[PDB]
């Protein structure tokens, strides 16, 4: 590992420390009476193919 | 000499232009653990610095042996290459608490800029 | 954006109907109560850019302590113009420019 760099930047991303809210970019909350559909068009077809 | 000194100040003036522009056209190599404007600062002052040591390299390469300062920094008993390039070639970058001068008035460092 | 009663002017807080399955805005100081219209109820920014072109005003025009460039404008294609870097004086903010045209006074970038 110490003469292959591909192998020490795998053990750096191990053990650096990463939480949800560094990759988290903005977060919302929505009201939506339907457990199994939704009101936001974008995400509709996205969510319906998972329930399908 | 102070051709040559003049020329490589210009140029090295001409240098931190370039790195101006690339940070102001987000065309600059990031520094790992270190923001841009951290990354700009450090490398502006590198130049600078380098631009100081090669005026002052061209200065004391200069002199001759009968130059009396050059004298007594050969014997070691006072002065050394910093001092010649300072009151020769360049003074150079003034730094306060290891960063260039601050914007004391509003982003500027005097009411002249 | 959160809306105010129209009666009393405090903050209309939402509110569901369990009978009804509605999201409605309504003053905790009455009995007034508002159909909402969207229903993004809360957003947070972790990582945000707002505050970086907000800070324009319509006279920067008039300050000689601008520097000055001749960067051609995309709306009048003048040859004059003032700019300026971002307003946001984070640690993560760019160094990027804000040019503002002395005719119609819009701020554009140089990408
Ligand atoms: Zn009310
Ligand atoms: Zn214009």
């Amino acid at each position: 590992i110490a003469l292959d760099i591909e192998k020490a930047k795998v053990i750096q991303s191990s053990i650096e420390y990463t939480t949800l809210k560094n990759v988290t970019s903005a977060t919302e909350i929505y009201y939506d009476p339907d457990p199994t559909s939704t009101v936001i068009e974008e995400d509709f077809d996205t969510v319906e193919a998972y329930f399908s | 000499t102070m051709k040559e000194i003049t020329h490589a100040i210009s140029s090295a003036k001409e240098q931190v232009q370039e790195i101006i522009y690339k940070a102001q056209h987000n065309e600059l190599e990031l520094k790992p653990g270190m923001t841009l404007r951290e990354s700009f600062e450090g490398e502006v002052s590198r130049t600078l610095n380098d631009a100081r040591d090669s005026a002052g390299r061209s200065a004391e390469m200069n002199l001759k042996d009968l130059n009396n300062v050059k004298q007594m920094v050969s014997a070691g008993s006072k002065g050394s290459f910093i001092n010649i390039a300072q009151m020769s070639a360049c003074v150079g970058q003034q730094m306060v608490e290891g960063k260039r001068i601050a914007f004391g008035f509003a982003d500027r460092s005097l009411p002249h800029f | 954006s959160f809306r105010f009663c129209l009666e009393c002017n405090n903050m209309l807080y939402p509110k569901e109907d369990k009978e009804n399955q509605r999201l409605l805005y309504s003053c905790r100081n009455c009995d007034y109560t508002e159909l909402a219209e969207d229903p993004k109820v809360y957003r947070h920014e972790l990582i945000t850019n707002i505050g970086e072109t907000a800070g324009i005003v319509d006279d920067i025009g008039q300050d000689p302590t601008l520097p000055r460039s001749d960067k051609e404008c995309p709306e009048c294609h003048s040859r004059d113009c003032v700019f300026f870097q971002s307003q946001q004086r984070r640690k993560d903010t760019n160094m990027t420019l804000f040019y503002v045209c002395l005719n119609c006074k819009k701020t554009f970038r140089d990408e």
